[PDB]
């Protein structure tokens, strides 16, 4: 089982972005993803857990939901810092198979 | 705050194998599992295995018939041993930790992870 | 021997009747029981997680997440009121006691019949039963209280209630220690919350096993076993029930006005104007004293939280209430949190000719008014101007944290140290008549499942299990499943169960509510035209008493 | 006991006292929905009965 999220999503300063990632009955419809977020060479870093929660000290501005088999994540006031990449991470319970998804491009205008 | 440093990392010919060490601080490390995820260059993120408190592990079906993984709580340790490697499995491998306590046979059914260390490379080739 | 018999069938109630108006109850009961072979000879430590179905937001209180050890063993639970007593026996004791006591238990097992099953290689399948005379049935009584307690009539698992139907003992299991946590949401909540089994804490393992515990006997089929008279300590369990509550406590006013000719709308007036009266309040800012507001002894009953879900290490729970809801008995369909409902099969009252899995239900709704009807509670400020304003009060139609449908009475608990309350009346005949008292250093002050308690033990859990009959070919060291002969046991239970009861006397002018039989339940209570039986349920409180 | 109602005996030795003429509670059925100065239509008032 594998997740599936869009090469690239695009947004300007000052306005709000959505990332999608695409999963099943079997991997997101049980357990949502987490998201999570790479500089370039850089470890990961996690953002909003899969009930909405985030880590101490990460902005409100990061946000997320869940509905059926895809989940997405919502960045909104979108900041000079937000220019990295971002991933959808979900387990298979069925399969006990931690499930990533391909990653995505954020870029900021 | 919770801290991970990895090491092993090598070249090893296209049959060979290999062996990578974590170690960890922070926290109560019998209590939350330790996991081996992978990043082949220019790729995005993959899950190699999982081990828990009881020594009990978890293989993603392109490594469970080769790889294997251990820990040792009385040293805060977490070991990932490699077998009959292909090149494939080049990439940068990164040690993390779950939000969750899980502890036994039953994990894998909510995994998160909230730290992470600094990785370590794997290059498998001639 | 063989051809010998070890004990006689017993199914008679016996009424002796004391000095002083006391009598003597002894009820006995015997039961043809049935017996297989366990599945496996092994003990299990099995979790179960359905995390499907509390996926669903909203869907929490459906948890069934735990873990336990699948023991070989059966165990032969009589803890329930239709195991001793048949609905002319539950009339009598209803009809003509007041107070009910536990005095002592005995069981023995008799007449033990252990057999083997063969198939032939016949095209046509058939097969032979033979007996084994040489082969042994597994008993032990944990007398030492050993084991963990795992009343049978909470799965309504205790033996039949039919002297006349061969019954089976329940599989025995009992928890094993597990961590979970599950975070409650709504349909419409955002995300899914966290709902994960954490595993088992290793100080709290605990792994029981009969054959390291127990003594166990070996009987062949000229053998028995009798476990000896044990003896309660109980409180004494009542047959009366309480109307009374806090508007019915002390000397009524006196009514300056009576009326001077019967009916409907001829009411009696005080007379008195309600900021001039006389007595007593527990409210130093106010003249007026009504009914309402005029003193009371102490409170009867108790505000709690209805259909509050706690959280331990184990996960969600329903927080438990001793008393049922106001209204219900004049309305069934109100009846709610604190009126027990209890669902069974045919063993155990269900219509024994009809067909499916749906169990029979009842809620039981009791005489006793120690309830409270929350649609009627209202807080308001202690300034206590009257007639009250929106401001100053606090109705159960007002929304708390943003809720339509969660009012304050939700989350009120009004028990204190002036509470009265009484023990659960007695349900026949699914109820469960006596339970061991927690080990807790603080002791709860009743049981919501039984009318006795135990102070300090009461009797033993009784455990059978067909021995072990090997074939030709065992290996232990064999990772495979034991080869074994397919055998059964049939053994004969009888049990004694005593109580003591105090003949009720009428002390008012009228007579009281009783138990009959009319044309309506006519039916409830002889077997149909293909031999089908139910019991349906009775009401044990039925004599009132004066509170006050 | 009168205490509640103010109905025992006279506190007052020379002072001839009388005794409260007695009642006692019979069971009723009564229901009273809570309301407010400002609250719509008539809330449910009955004495239900025995």
């Amino acid at each position: 089982s594998v997740l599936t999220q869009p090469t690239s999503v695009s947004g300007s300063l000052g306005q709000r972005v959505t990332i999608s990632c695409s999963g099943s009955t079997n991997n997101i419809g049980i357990v949502g993803a987490s998201w999570y977020q790479q500089l370039p060479g850089k470890a990961p870093k996690l953002l909003v857990y899969s009930d909405g929660n985030r880590p101490s000290g990460v902005p409100d501005r990061f946000s997320g939901s869940n509905s059926g088999n895809s989940a997405t994540l919502t960045i909104t006031g979108l900041q000079a810092e937000d220019e990295a990449d971002y991933y959808c991470q979900s387990v298979d319970p069925t399969l006990g198979v931690v499930v990533f998804g391909g990653g995505t491009h954020l870029t900021v205008l | 705050e919770v801290q991970l440093v990895e090491s092993g990392g090598d070249l090893v010919k296209p049959a060979g194998s290999l062996r990578l060490s974590c170690v960890a601080s922070g926290f109560t490390f019998s209590s939350y599992g330790m996991n081996w995820v992978r990043q082949a260059p220019g790729k995005g993120l993959q899950w190699v295995a999982g081990v828990n408190s009881g020594g009990f592990t978890g293989y993603a079906d392109a490594v469970k018939g080769r790889f294997t993984i251990s820990r040792d709580n009385a040293k805060n340790t977490v070991y990932l041993q490699m077998n009959s490697l292909t090149a494939e499995d080049t990439a940068v491998y990164y040690c993390a930790k779950d939000r969750y306590y899980c502890t036994g046979d039953y994990c894998f059914n909510l995994i998160a992870f909230g730290y992470w260390g600094q990785g370590t490379l794997v290059t498998v080739s001639s | 021997g063989v051809g010998i018999s070890t004990g006689t069938f017993n199914n008679q109630t016996e009424f002796k009747f004391l000095e002083n108006g006391w009598v003597y109850i002894t009820a006995n009961s015997s039961r043809l029981v049935h017996l297989n072979m366990p599945e496996s000879e092994n003990y299990r430590r099995v979790v179960v997680n359905n995390l499907d179905k509390t996926a669903v937001n909203g869907n929490m209180a459906l948890d069934d997440t735990h873990a336990e050890i699948v023991t070989p063993w059966s165990l032969v639970d009589a803890n329930a009121w239709g195991v001793w007593f048949n609905p002319g026996d539950w009339q009598l004791i209803v009809n003509t006691m007041s107070e009910l006591h536990l005095v002592s238990f005995e069981q023995e097992i008799f007449n033990v019949v252990l057999k083997t099953v063969s198939e032939s290689a016949t095209q046509p399948p058939t097969k032979v039963y033979n007996n084994d005379l040489t082969a042994s049935l597994m008993v032990a009584l944990d007398s030492n209280n050993t084991m963990p307690f795992t009343p049978a009539a909470m799965r309504s698992e205790t033996l039949g209630f039919y002297p006349w139907k061969p019954t089976i003992p329940t599989p025995w299991r009992y928890y094993f220690q597990w961590d979970r946590t599950l975070i409650p949401s709504h349909t419409g909540t955002s995300g899914t919350p966290t709902n994960i089994y954490h595993g088992t804490d290793p100080d709290d393992v605990q792994f029981y096993t009969i054959e390291n515990s127990v003594p166990v006997h070996l009987l062949r089929t000229g053998d028995e076993f009798a476990t000896g008279t044990f003896f309660f300590d109980c409180k004494p369990c009542r047959l009366t029930h309480t109307w009374q509550t806090n508007r019915a406590l002390g000397l009524p006013p006196f009514l300056n006005s009576l009326p001077q000719s019967e009916g409907g709308t001829n009411f009696g007036y005080i007379g008195v104007q309600q900021d001039k009266r006389r007595g007593v309040t527990q409210m130093g800012n106010t003249n007026y004293i009504t009914e309402a507001t005029i003193m009371r002894p102490a409170e009867v009953g108790y505000s709690a939280p209805y259909y509050s879900f706690e959280a331990s290490t184990q996960g969600p729970f329903k927080t438990p209430i001793a008393a049922g809801r106001g209204g219900a008995q004049t309305d069934e369909n109100q009846a709610a949190d604190g009126d027990p409902r209890y669902a069974f099969g045919r063993q155990h009252g269900q219509k024994t000719t009809t067909t499916g899995e749906t169990p029979e239900r009842f809620t039981y709704i009791a005489h006793q008014d120690t309830g409270r009807y929350p649609e009627g509670d209202w807080i308001q400020n202690i300034n206590f101007n009257l007639p009250v304003t929106d401001d100053n009060v606090l109705l159960p139609t007002d929304p708390i944290g943003g809720k339509t449908g969660i009012n304050y009475t939700n989350i009120f608990n009004t028990y204190g140290p002036l509470t009265a309350l009484n023990n659960v009346p007695p349900v026949y005949p699914n109820g469960q008549i006596w339970d061991k008292e927690f080990d807790t250093d603080l002791k709860p002050r009743l049981h919501v499942n039984a009318p006795f308690v135990c102070q300090n033990n009461c009797p033993g859990q009784l455990f059978v299990k067909v021995a072990p009959n090997l074939t030709n070919q065992y290996d232990p060291d064999a990772s495979a499943n034991m080869s074994r002969i397919v055998t059964y046991s049939d053994f004969w239970w009888k049990g004694k169960l005593v109580f003591k009861a105090k003949l009720r006397a009428s002390h008012t002018w009228n007579p009281i509510q009783q138990m009959s039989i009319n044309v309506d339940n006519q039916f409830n209570y002889v077997p149909s035209n293909i031999g089908g039986m139910k019991i349906v349920y009775e009401k044990s409180q039925l004599a009132p008493r004066k509170l006050y």
